[PDB]
RNA sequence: GAUGUUAGGAGGGCAAAUCCGCCGAAUUUAAGCAUAUAAUUAAGCGGAAGAAAAGAAAAUAACUAUGAUUCCUUUAGUAACGGCGAGUGAACAAGGACCAGCUCAAACGGUUAAUCCUUCGUUUGGUGCAAACCUUUCGACGGAAUUGUCGUUGAAUUAUUCCAUGAAUGCCUUUAAUUUGAGCAAAGUGAGCAGGAAUGCUUCCCCAUAGAGGGUGAAAGGCCCAUAGUUCUUUUUAAUUUAUUCAUUGGAAUUUUUCAUGUCGAGUCGUGUUCUUUGAGAUUGGAGCACUAAUACGUGUGAUACAUUUCACAUAAAGCUAAAUAUA
RNA sequence: GGCCUAUCGAUCCUUUAUAUUUGCAAAAUGACGUAAAUUACUUACUACUGUGCAUAUAGAGGUGUCUGAAAAGUUACCACA
């Protein structure tokens, strides 16, 4: 590291990058965030507007796991199929493929994409957007609800 | 802890280890339990349960390896 | 003052290394190579040893 | 949310019963000595104060003696219970 | 603070230098992890020294799809696998005491895991050539031909880790056995409404029931 | 309750890196400063150990639930706390290391405390050169304790099945690991040249399971000690190998059938109040004081004060406990 | 809004307005409402559901050293940068 670095290329230069006027002392307006809406309000402002304040209700323990949340957009629902087996698929229009997304990982499906038409799909879900209810239903397939 | 019967019995035997010397000033006594919160049991003891002392310097902490 | 502090390890991804192995190995595997580094090649009698 | 022993769940997963589907599988010596220990304590003049305004027995009595048994022992329900036992004995008293 | 940077979110205000650690024994630290319990079963005559856990369901919303080894087997399991709670400390099944043994269908499969393990596990005699039929739902005493010939292959511990569940789970299903009925995302919203009306008709129902 | 240079014992003090208690600041930060910050840090006084403390549920959850402790990865710079400014800040789950249980106490046992200890003794083993240790049952004589030691863990009763037990004869074989000190340990002190003198230069030989290292009159595999390799002797702890008859006494586990459904730590919890503390927020933990509880279908929990009611989970106010882990 | 060019104030906080919108963390407090059922923890179906606190949105209560410290003197005893 040490031989590429600017004090490398500065050596012999007395303040050396830091300003000869200046005469480089550490941190002139204060310490850490302080200055903040005081003296580096127009940065705050600029930078990172909605800083200052306080909104909203408490909730005094989250415990981020009981409202936990993995989705699914329909348009890679059927990614979670197999090539091969997705071909079989669309040759048999007698049979449709039954997808876990649940024991694939996932709680919500969601409306994002595109169903191929005239092919229907049995999804198990324990969430499904409306979106996504009625893309499963517009292209003959089945949603199940399960936990 | 030196005499003869306590020493045989294989009740309270335990406080003839020399652990047991000062108890109380080491707050291992049913007050000393007390102050420092070891009946409190759960979240109710949550910044406290293996001593407030450990609990702070595991807390306090910086745990760095070699490759980071 | 000095102090252990100091990133002296790094952390060398496992793809990344595979790739250096089998590279390395491809590498040693071309003869003209072998000589440019120094091994003295003159009498042997195949490409890889 | 509750399950439910009886009724099994249901597969949604929200609202009442719901869930993945499972099967579940589900004195008179401490009364004498209690009866003997009274005899040797009395009562405690807090207790006798109670059993004067209950045995006076109007709503303002009643109002005020749940608010002092709250008081004095802390809690609405130790207070209650302070007041059932002190019911018990002015039921006894009567006899 | 100035241009386009965040605000920093370290702690290093508080004098951080004498409470800080750097670990430098890691590989060889487990190295020694290592020698030591390869120690602890050769002299323990080459047997195991595992501990052989119940599965049980790991928890909440998020995670209740899992399962994960347990604490202790418990009275309920080892009453249905015909093991004693001394027999479960002398063998190498895992012990409790406040474990519930809940539902029907966690028993059994944990019953069937003990059940395994008590077919699989042979039992070397106590005192040596004096051979007895035994207590606690051990096994009876080894021969001495068997025994002997055993020692000298491998144990068998793959029940001990965890096991993998169904691998495509892509099933076929014929076009006329479904159909296009449903409305979920009209379940799931009915379903949170109709929670409040039920909860006060269940605390009414176990007002009666107490009654 | 005194008193004893009565007879037998113990404590004191030191050392401190890590450990456990108390008691306990400020420089500093906010470009000022008061709350906050430094920080429950330093100093002070105490106690311990080769680790300590903690630890067997008055726990977490709301699931398809988990299930003593410690530690790591993490949650997480997040919920939250904050002149909501500066700034501060957890826990649970999951992946793992590693995992170990238990007993006082009530309760139960009175045609007998079934206990305990000191002093005096006494013999069945085993080592060691010797000092000496180590096992070993049996009696006294003193005391202690019923103001409660010992046994028991609901109570009997059935069948099953183990363990202690004592005597005679038999028998201590073989290895494998593991770990000390010990040893032995390959070839050149060959020419020639210049040199104070090679371990240099050449050149003719070689040895390597030793071409690590050190010493040796200049860089040495062959000069020496060492090294690699082995031969033992040492530590313990595995496997293997061998027991057979004859004998009482005692205990324990399941299993029937009856019958007992008893029990569970108070100036403590709690509440109020005050001061402190934290994540605790209309009070998280501590502490002072005031008022002061309920008995197991109780009462302690389910993070916003409350009343009224659910439901789940736990069993406070007695006690101990290896391991992973830390060590300037 | 005043013929025009003047007549005024952040965050936090307090307060009153406003809502077929919300929350107080395992649950409930209209109302057993409307139906059936009747051995009972029965079975459906219902936009309007306790006190208190928290929000969300909208004003107002003020900072005149007016882009917002709760702040009097004094040193001829003085020190330092």
């Amino acid at each position: 590291a040490t031989r590429f670095k600017k004090n490398r290329k500065k050596r012999g230069h007395v303040s050396a990058g830091h300003g000869r006027v200046g005469k480089h002392r550490k941190h002139p307006g204060g310490r850490g965030k302080a200055g903040g809406l005081h003296h580096m309000r127009i940065n705050f402002d600029k930078y990172h507007p909605g800083y200052f304040g306080k909104v909203g209700m408490r909730h005094l323990n989250l415990l981020k796991n009981r409202t936990y949340c993995p989705t699914i957009n329909v348009d890679k629902l059927w990614g979670l199929l197999p090539e091969e087996k997705k071909k079989e698929f669309s040759e048999n229009k007698d049979i449709a493929p039954v997808i876990d997304v649940t024991r694939k990982g996932y709680f919500k499906v969601l409306g994002n994409g595109k169903l191929k038409h005239n092919q229907p799909i049995v999804v198990k879900a324990r969430y499904f957007s409306s979106v996504a209810e009625k893309k499963i239903k517009a292209v003959g397939g089945q949603c199940i609800l399960v936990a | 802890p030196n005499h003869n019967a306590v020493r045989n019995n294989p009740k309270i035997n335990w406080i003839c280890n020399p652990v047991h010397k000062h108890r109380e000033l080491r707050g291992l006594t049913s007050a000393g339990k007390k102050y420092r919160g070891l009946r409190v049991k759960g979240h109710l003891s949550a910044k406290s349960r293996p001593s407030i002392r450990a609990n702070w310097k595991r807390r306090q902490l910086i745990k760095l390896r070699k490759c980071r | 003052p000095t102090k252990i502090w100091r990133r002296w390890g790094r952390k060398v991804n496992l793809k990344e290394k595979r790739y250096a192995v089998c590279s390395s190995i491809a590498a040693s595997g071309v003869t003209s190579l072998v000589l440019a580094r120094g091994h003295r090649i003159s009498h042997l009698k195949e490409v890889p040893l | 949310g509750r399950k439910s022993t009886i009724k099994p769940a249901t597969g949604i997963a929200v609202g009442f019963n719901s869930g993945h589907v499972v099967t579940k599988r589900n004195s008179k010596r401490k009364e004498l000595i209690k009866d003997v220990v009274r005899e040797i304590t009395g009562f405690s003049p807090y207790e006798k104060r109670i059993i004067e305004l209950i045995k006076i027995g109007t709503s303002a009595s009643t109002k005020r003696s749940l608010k002092y048994a709250k008081k004095k022992l802390g809690t609405h329900k130790r207070g209650k219970a302070k007041r059932e036992e002190i019911q018990k004995v002015v039921i006894l008293q009567r006899r | 603070v100035a241009h386009n940077n965040v605000l920093p979110n370290v702690h290093l205000h508080k004098w951080w230098q004498h409470r800080v650690r750097v670990n430098f024994s890691k590989n060889i630290k487990k190295k020694k992890r290592r020698l030591l319990r390869e120690k602890r079963r050769k002299a323990n005559g080459g047997t195991p020294i595992e501990k052989l856990h119940p599965i049980v369901h790991c928890p909440t919303q998020r995670y209740n799809f899992r399962t994960r080894l347990g604490k202790g087997f418990t009275f309920e399991e080892l009453k249905g696998a015909g093991l004693t709670p001394r027999a479960a400390q002398t063998i190498g099944i895992c012990y409790d005491k406040r474990r519930k043994n809940r539902s029907e269908e966690s028993l059994t499969k944990n019953v069937e895991r003990l059940l395994k393990y008590k077919n699989s596990l042979v039992m070397i005699p106590l005192k040596k050539n004096k051979a007895k039929k035994g207590i606690g739902g051990i096994p009876a005493d080894a021969d001495k031909n068997t025994i002997k010939e055993f020692r000298n292959k491998k144990p068998l511990l793959s029940i001990f880790k965890k096991e993998k569940n169904t691998k495509p789970f892509y099933e076929t299903i014929e076009v006329s056995k479904i159909d296009k009925e449903f409305l979920a995302y009209k379940t799931l919203r009915r379903a949170k409404l109709a929670e409040r009306r039920k909860n006060c008709r269940q605390q009414k129902k176990d007002i009666k029931f107490k009654s």
